[PDB]
C-alpha cells in the first residue's frame, strides 16, 4: 500500500499491474435485540463499501 | 546538479509534449536532427562499456 | 433521340465485355494476363484497407471483428486502429474471467500504450473513439494489413462465404423479449459518475426499434442508476463540468433468425462470444442523450 | 433463412365496389404505413385505424406512429396493391395526403392526421367498419409548432386549475401555417405526455444550471444601450428588475457553453420529428412532388 | 453510358488561362442553390449569398438548405457537375487548412477567407471541409467570442478573444476571424446570441414551479434531486397567458438555435494520398 504511483516504462512491459486488495472483508460480530432480551455473540459476516 | 553536468556535457535538456509523448517515444520516435555536412558517411555509433 | 431507343432494355454489364476486353478486342493482341473477367466487379460493399501494428492483430486472426479508431495527440502516428475486444480490457461491463483472459491475450508491447492513451488524457471515451465498421482478412508480420467494410453485406471474395461479426459475450444486451424479423444493433457506451474515476461501461445493444426517440426513453429507462449516478456528479461536486450519461451510435442491421452463440479460439485460449452471420454495416455519428 | 422483403403486395378481402377500386386509383403514389413486412399482407393490418382507441390520446397515436415503417404505393390494380419501400437517399415521386400546402427546398415530417375545417375527407375506402386512414405529411414547422403547442399545453395543465386549463388548451389546440389553418383532434394529457414533461422539465433545469455569468447576464447588458423591436420584444417576456466581467476563463467557459450545447440539443430533440423527407421542385398544382427518402 | 448530370454554362466569356485555371479543380466541391439541370455560373459558389450586414451563421444556414454537388470535367464551353447519391464514393479536393487521416468524418462550413478567379462583378468562392471536432470547435470559439462583444473595451476582453481566436489541430495553426466589425455586431450572429442568451435565461425562473409539482410523483426520484439543484442555484444568487405566452417565447429561441446544435455528417474519408489536397471519401445525407 505504501507504493508510489508505477512510472510508464513499468506499465508498458513487463508484468501487468500488480493485484491490490479485494473489496469483500470478512467481518466478525455480535448482535443484541433489546424486544427480547437476548443476545447472539458468534457471528461471522460479509463486508463491502 | 543536473543543469551544470548538461551544461558542461553539451547535451540540451530533453522537453517533450505533456506526458503522452514519453509513451509515444518508448513506442519509437526519431529524435535528433541530421549533421549540418557529412564528408564522411553515418556516424558510427561506439558504445562504451 | 428515337422511340426505340428510349423502349430498349437497360444497358446489361451482365454479359457485355468489360474495358480491357474490348481494347483488347480493338487492337487484336493478347497478353499472359487473364484480362476476361475481373474480380470484386460486382462488389457493392465499399472497402478501406488499414495498417496496424503487431501486437493488436490477435483475435483478428479470426475475421470478423469491429475496428475502432483512437486518438492520440502525440506528434507521431496520431491514430491507432484498436480491436472492439481489447477495449472490453478498460471497460467496467466485463466480469472478471473475461477481462483477465484479455488482460492476459494482449499482452504485447503495443496495445499497453493503446491503454495508456486512452485514460492518460482528462476527456472521457466519447470523444476519443470512431468507429471503421467490419474487418476481414489478415497478412501477418512485424506491421499487419486489414482490410474493412464500412457499407456493406460482409463477404469473402468469390462470395463463397458470407463472413459473421462476433461480439464479445459480456457486452451484449437485449431489450425485449421477443424479436422482429428485422432489428439494428447499437453501439452503447454509459459513464459511471459516483466513482473516482469516470468509469466507462460498453455496450452492444440489439433491438427492433429504429427511431431515435423511443430508443433513448428505453435507454433513459434501463440506464436509471447511471443518470441518477450523473445528476449526483453534478450537484455534489461544483466547477466540474460532466456530460451525456450516454451516448449513442447506429451500426448494423440484421435479420433476427440469423442470431447465433459460439465460442472462439486463439492461443488456444477460449473466449465467449455471440455471433451474427448474414450482417451488414450502416454507419451513423455518435450522438449524446441525457 | 429469412429474407427482408422490399416489394409488398397487400390483397382485400371485402367483395369491393367498382367505386372503392376507383378511388384506390386516386390514392396512387401516396404514402402508407405498415406494422410488419411480408410478401402479401391483409388489408386488416395496412393503415392506421388499426391503432385507434376510444381514449384517442393524440400522443399515443404519435408515439405508435413514429415505430411504423414507411412505403409507397405504386402500380394499382383490381383489390392487390403493390407497396415499394423507400431504400434510403434515393429519387421518389410522392402525392401528398392532407391539404397542407407544399414549398420547395424544406423538409418534411410524419404525424397523424388533424381535424381540419368540416372534416369533409373520409372517404378513403369506408368498408366493413374499416377504413383507410392515411397520415399526414407536412413541412418542418407546423410538425415543429404542433409538438411545441402539445409539449408546452402539457407543462401548462400542471400548477393550474381545471378552467385555466381549459382556457389554455381551447386556444393551443389551434395552429395557422401559410395561409392554412388546422385543428389538433384529442389533445388530452397523458402518461405518455408525462414521460415527455419529465425529461424535458430535467433537460431544461439542466440548462439553466449549466447557463455561465456571462450568458445569463448578456441580454441585460445589452438592453442598456441598443434598441429594437426583437429587442423591445425579448426584454417586455422577460422580467425587470457599466462593471468589469466578474470573471473571464475561456477554458473553463469553453468547456460550460460545450455542455449546455450539448443540454440543448437533448431538449431540441424533444420537438424534432425524424426528417423523412427533403423535397425538390413541385407541381404547381400542390397535388405532387418529388423528394429524396431519408432517415 | 451517360449518367445523370447538370450542366453549366459560363454566361461571360472565359479565356484559355481561365479555362486552365479551372481545370485545377477536377473534383472539387461546389454547391448549387436549386436542382436544376441548365444553371447559369451566377448561381455556382457561394459569392451571391455573401452580403456586408448579414454574418457567417445566414451562410451556414443557406448552406444547410444548399444542395451539395461534385465537379466533373471541364471542356469546351460548358462544364459539367455530377450531384451525389447517398452511399456511393467519391473524390474530393481538400480545400480546407486541416489536413485529414483514415476514418475522420467531415462535415461543410461557409469559408472564412492563392485565389480564385473572378469576373467584372463575379468571384468564385468554395465551402470549407472541415473534420467534426475542429468544427464544433470553432463554432463554439466563435460563438462564445460573439458573447464577448459587449465588453469589449476592457483589456481583459481583449486578451481572452486573442487566446479563443487562434485555434490548433494537427499540423494546423490557423487563426479564425474576429466576430465583430467597428466594435459593433454583424444582426444574425446577434439575434443568435441573443437567442442562446434567452433561453439560458428563461430557463432559470420557469422551471422551479413545475419541477417542485412533478417532484411529488417521480418514481427514478432523479427529478427530486434536480429540484435540489436548482434550490442550490436560488442559494448562490402571474396571469396564466403571460405564462403560455412565455413558454412559446422559450421554445421557439430554442427552435431559433437549432440552425447551429446539430451537424451535418456529409462525408467520411477512404485513404488519402501524399497529394493530400485530394481524397476519396463517401457521401453520407
Amino acid at each position: 500500500r505504501e507504493r508510489s504511483a508505477p512510472k510508464p516504462q513499468e506499465l508498458l512491459f513487463g508484468p501487468r499491474n500488480e493485484s491490490g486488495p479485494p473489496a469483500e472483508q470478512t467481518w466478525y460480530a455480535d448482535v443484541v435485540r433489546c424486544v427480547r432480551a437476548q443476545v447472539d455473540l458468534g457471528v461471522e459476516v460479509r463486508a463491502a463499501r | 546538479v543536473d543543469r551544470w553536468i548538461r551544461h558542461a556535457a553539451g547535451v540540451e535538456r530533453p522537453q517533450l509534449l505533456d506526458t503522452e509523448t514519453i509513451s509515444m517515444l518508448t513506442f519509437g520516435s526519431m529524435s535528433e536532427r541530421n549533421a549540418a555536412a557529412t564528408v564522411h558517411g553515418q556516424k558510427a555509433a561506439c558504445e562504451l562499456i | 433521340m428515337d422511340a426505340r431507343a428510349v423502349a430498349k432494355r437497360p444497358r446489361d454489364p451482365a454479359d457485355e465485355d468489360n474495358e480491357l476486353v474490348t481494347a483488347l478486342k480493338a487492337k487484336r493482341e493478347v497478353n499472359t494476363i487473364s484480362v476476361r473477367y475481373l474480380y470484386h466487379a460486382d462488389h457493392q460493399a465499399l472497402t478501406a484497407r488499414f495498417f496496424v501494428p503487431e501486437g493488436l492483430v490477435e483475435f483478428e486472426a479470426q475475421p470478423g471483428a469491429l475496428l475502432i479508431r483512437m486518438e492520440t495527440g502525440c506528434d507521431s502516428p496520431r491514430h491507432l486502429y484498436i480491436s472492439l475486444y481489447l477495449l472490453g480490457i478498460r471497460a467496467s461491463n466485463v466480469s472478471a474471467s473475461t477481462r483477465c483472459l484479455l488482460e492476459s491475450v494482449y499482452t504485447a508491447s503495443a496495445a499497453r500504450a493503446a491503454l495508456q492513451w486512452l485514460d492518460l488524457g482528462p476527456h472521457l471515451l466519447h470523444r476519443r473513439l470512431e468507429t471503421l465498421g467490419c474487418v476481414k482478412t489478415v497478412s501477418l508480420g512485424i506491421t499487419s494489413l486489414l482490410t474493412c467494410v464500412m457499407r456493406g453485406y460482409l463477404y469473402n471474395t468469390l462470395k463463397t462465404e458470407v463472413f459473421a461479426l462476433m461480439i464479445p459475450k459480456d457486452m451484449y444486451l437485449t431489450w425485449e423479449e421477443t424479436r422482429g424479423r428485422l432489428q439494428y444493433v447499437y453501439l452503447i457506451i454509459v459513464y459511471d459518475y459516483d466513482g473516482p474515476e469516470t468509469r466507462p461501461g460498453i455496450y452492444v445493444l440489439t433491438s427492433s426499434i429504429a427511431h431515435w426517440q423511443t430508443l433513448v426513453d428505453v435507454a433513459r429507462g434501463k440506464f436509471a442508476r447511471e443518470r441518477c449516478s450523473f445528476v449526483n456528479r453534478r450537484i455534489t461536486r461544483p466547477r466540474q463540468i460532466p456530460l451525456c450519461t450516454g451516448v449513442i451510435q447506429k451500426l448494423g442491421w440484421c435479420l433476427a433468425d440469423d442470431i447465433h452463440t459460439s465460442f472462439l479460439v486463439h492461443k488456444e485460449l477460449k473466449l465467449s462470444v455471440v455471433r451474427l452471420d448474414n450482417f451488414s454495416v450502416e454507419l451513423g455519428d455518435f450522438r449524446e442523450f441525457v | 433463412m429469412a429474407a427482408m422483403e422490399a416489394n409488398i403486395f397487400c390483397t382485400f378481402d371485402h367483395k369491393l365496389s367498382i367505386a372503392d377500386v376507383g378511388k384506390l386509383t386516386k390514392l396512387v403514389a401516396a404514402v402508407v404505413p405498415i406494422p410488419q413486412r411480408l410478401h402479401l399482407i391483409k388489408h386488416y393490418q395496412l393503415g392506421l385505424h388499426q391503432f385507434v382507441d376510444h381514449t384517442r390520446g393524440y400522443v399515443r397515436l404519435r408515439g405508435l406512429l413514429r415505430n411504423m415503417t414507411l412505403t409507397l404505393m405504386r402500380r394499382v390494380e383490381g383489390n392487390q396493391i403493390l407497396l415499394h419501400v423507400p431504400t434510403h437517399g434515393l429519387l421518389y415521386t410522392v402525392l401528398n395526403t392532407g391539404p397542407v400546402t407544399w414549398e420547395k427546398g424544406d423538409a418534411l415530417c410524419v404525424l397523424p392526421p388533424l381535424f381540419h375545417g368540416p372534416l369533409a375527407r373520409e372517404n378513403l375506402l369506408t368498408l366493413g367498419q374499416w377504413e383507410l386512414v392515411l397520415p399526414w405529411i407536412v413541412p418542418m414547422p407546423l410538425a415543429l409548432e404542433i409538438n411545441q403547442r402539445l409539449l408546452i399545453m402539457g407543462l401548462f395543465s400542471l400548477d393550474r386549475s381545471y378552467e385555466e386549463v381549459k382556457a389554455a388548451v381551447q386556444q393551443l389546440q389551434t395552429i395557422t401555417f401559410r395561409d392554412a389553418t388546422f385543428t389538433i383532434p384529442d389533445p388530452v394529457i397523458d402518461q405518455h405526455l408525462l414521460i415527455d414533461m419529465k425529461t424535458a422539465c430535467l433537460s431544461m433545469s439542466m440548462v439553466a444550471n449549466l447557463a455561465s455569468e456571462l450568458t445569463m447576464t448578456y441580454v441585460r447588458k445589452l438592453a442598456l444601450e441598443d434598441s429594437s423591436m426583437l429587442l423591445v420584444k425579448c426584454q417586455e417576456l422577460l422580467m425587470r428588475l457599466p462593471a468589469r466581467p466578474q470573471h473571464v476563463s475561456p477554458d473553463d467557459e469553453i468547456a460550460r457553453l460545450s455542455a449546455l450545447f450539448v443540454m440543448l440539443r437533448q431538449l431540441d430533440d424533444l420537438i424534432r420529428e425524424q426528417v423523412v423527407f427533403t423535397v425538390c421542385d413541385v407541381s404547381p398544382d400542390n397535388k405532387s412532388a418529388t423528394c429524396i427518402f431519408k432517415g
